[PDB]
């Protein structure tokens, strides 16, 4: 899972 | 001492409302009542945040005030017959409740022991309608953080900007932005709602005609609505800013049926692992086709006709974030804004702007 | 291993949701998958119980079994569109869903593996319509006793005697008994029927006109509904002699509105003991007083007009027990029957004898 | 609360 920050 | 005499219909929906916020200590269990110039005020408090029900007496009356358990009073008063009259008065530290034959006698606390929320100057008013304040929250709600260690982003980003409102939530992988126009001209102001404030302010819109009235402090929040005033603590954080995460020049553009969309990826999420719920999608020319699999090599395979023209690509998505933005638009088709495989795609209705959603994808 | 089926979604549905009724085993999970002679035969199992789908396969199809899981399948099926054909095939140690262009590739365990429920014969059997089993359990269901360490009284008696069938349950504090003609004679016989056996019984009542067949053996009980069969273990105990516990000769009869003793109950729990329930009952000429406090030391009183010419009388109560019975009857007046302050009290329909409910008191 | 046996 990516972060978006 | 305190005495009132209401009509069971004219208390009902106050006490379910003052309900809300409802313990650490006795007294947070109870309800303040107050009898005070032809008014009955109702009174809920978690210390955080409060309720207050204002119920005009036509009925004789005499001043005073006291606390009564909450869910004991707002039973009884349910529990009667439609159309009784309730008769309320105190008799040493007990509340004296009688309608018809209908006899109850209930503890009470001191009025002056029931915690007073501070004393604040509200910095930021505006009016708008129960159906876009109900809007604002629903679209966003689901994208709030569950209880994360980054507290400011367990609750709900309330931002003025120009003419405008806007709600933000987001937990760091997905996030949801929902902008209403007013037409007030706003001075720019930030503030986050706390998880327990957004649900309590969603129950206390009826869904009915009456204007919701909002006051913006420092580190409190209050809703004008009818005879119904809700305040609320702010949350003292900073959230980070959601123009950062939009796609910023996105190549590729996706347009799909909403159902056929949900519906596929709810098939698909079946065999996804159900810790991790990744999917893949492959897109190519008018074609999407979604992927899952699981620890037992158990797969699901969802191919659908879509409109796009771009490269062909391969991403990966937790499809439980998904999912969650197609349950939250309410349209016929979708539109998905993404660049590569390894950047964040915008979802929103193909016909407005008005709510984009933002979901990070899965290496 | 050649098994192969195409049905229509929705003459999958409802068996499919039938059969997944009733883990630590991992093929307990699954639902055993048969094709044979024109069915496709579908059948759910906890190893107490097993519930039997057969469908009719009006469209191509080859015999074999396999298993699969049941939560993973049945999820598949109801999340395709109405009216999608699903096509069924056996690929290696896979099974392989396919309808439209979505593909589901599922894991199986074999069919030899499935746990088969051990033969027995009936003693007892009888045929019945699906609203009398509806009204015999649900007259009595909510006195089961909730996981007392008197097992037996988890469960629901199924008695026969000459062309009657009764239902009883009890938690040792409050009874239900209800009795319907079924127009067969009947060897006498008694049952333990499980908590679950009596759920998953009701659950497979679709409210329609097909009539149950049902057959009893010495441990096990069967019943048949269209084109399904529920199977469950009866319970190995022995239920109490409930004929002794109904008052004989009550000397005290009061007679009130249903609807206005349920509402003055209801108001009056709110103020009583949040774990002993107890309310108090005053009984007068044609007026009953209901009162209830709490070690808050709070107080409901609620006065009633009813039909009592009798002695005067104090009798305590669980509030719950009353309020249960109170919502079983669904008539306009209710008759109570009484003794004295220390024994059983029986509720009924004031024009209805079909059902009886006994509650013991408590200590005032 | 007393019992029915
Ligand atoms: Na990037």
């Amino acid at each position: 899972q990516a972060d978006l920050f | 001492a305190m005495k009132f005499t209401v009509e069971r219909e004219h208390l009902l929906k106050p006490l379910q409302q003052v309900s809300g916020p409802l313990p650490t200590l006795p007294i947070l269990g109870n309800l303040l009542l107050q009898v005070a110039d032809g008014t009955l005020s109702l009174t809920g408090t978690d210390l955080e945040m409060e309720m207050v029900a204002r119920v005009a007496l036509v009925q004789p009356h005499e001043p005073g005030a006291t606390t009564v358990p909450a869910r004991k009073f707002f039973d009884i008063c349910r529990g009667l017959p439609e159309g009784a009259e309730i008769a309320v008065q105190l008799e040493g530290e007990r509340m004296l409740v009688r309608s018809g034959r209908s006899r109850f006698s209930l503890s009470t606390l001191p009025a002056a022991d029931f915690p007073n929320l501070d004393d604040w100057q509200s910095e930021v008013e505006f009016t708008l309608p129960q159906a876009t304040m109900k809007r604002l929250i629903e679209a966003t709600q689901f994208s709030m953080a569950h209880q994360d260690v980054r507290y400011y982003l367990n609750g709900m980003l309330f931002e003025t900007e120009g003419e405008e409102l806007r709600t933000v939530a987001t937990d760091g992988h997905r996030l949801a932005v929902c902008s209403m126009p007013i037409g007030q001209s706003l001075p720019s102001h930030s503030v986050i709602v706390p998880r327990k404030g957004v649900i309590e302010l969603m129950r206390m819109l009826d869904g009915g005609d009456n204007p919701l009235r909002v006051q913006i402090g420092s580190n409190n929040i209050r809703a004008h609505v009818g005879d119904f005033i809700f305040t609320s603590k702010l949350v003292d954080g900073r959230f980070p800013d959601y123009r950062r995460v939009l796609p910023k020049n996105p190549d590729k553009h996706l347009e799909a049926g909403c159902d056929l969309l949900k519906q596929a990826f709810a098939r698909a999420a079946i065999l996804s692992n159900e810790k991790f719920r990744g999917v893949r999608l492959y897109v190519s020319e008018n074609q999407l086709k979604i992927t899952a699999n699981n620890p037992e090599q158990e797969e699901a395979e969802e191919i659908l006709d879509v409109t796009y023209s771009g490269a062909e690509m391969e991403i990966g998505f937790n499809v439980s974030y998904v999912l969650d933005v197609l349950n939250a638009l309410k349209c016929e088709n979708v539109r998905m804004m993404l660049t590569d495989s390894v950047s964040s795609v915008q979802i929103e209705d193909a016909a407005s702007q008005s709510a984009a959603y933002v979901v990070m994808p899965m290496r």
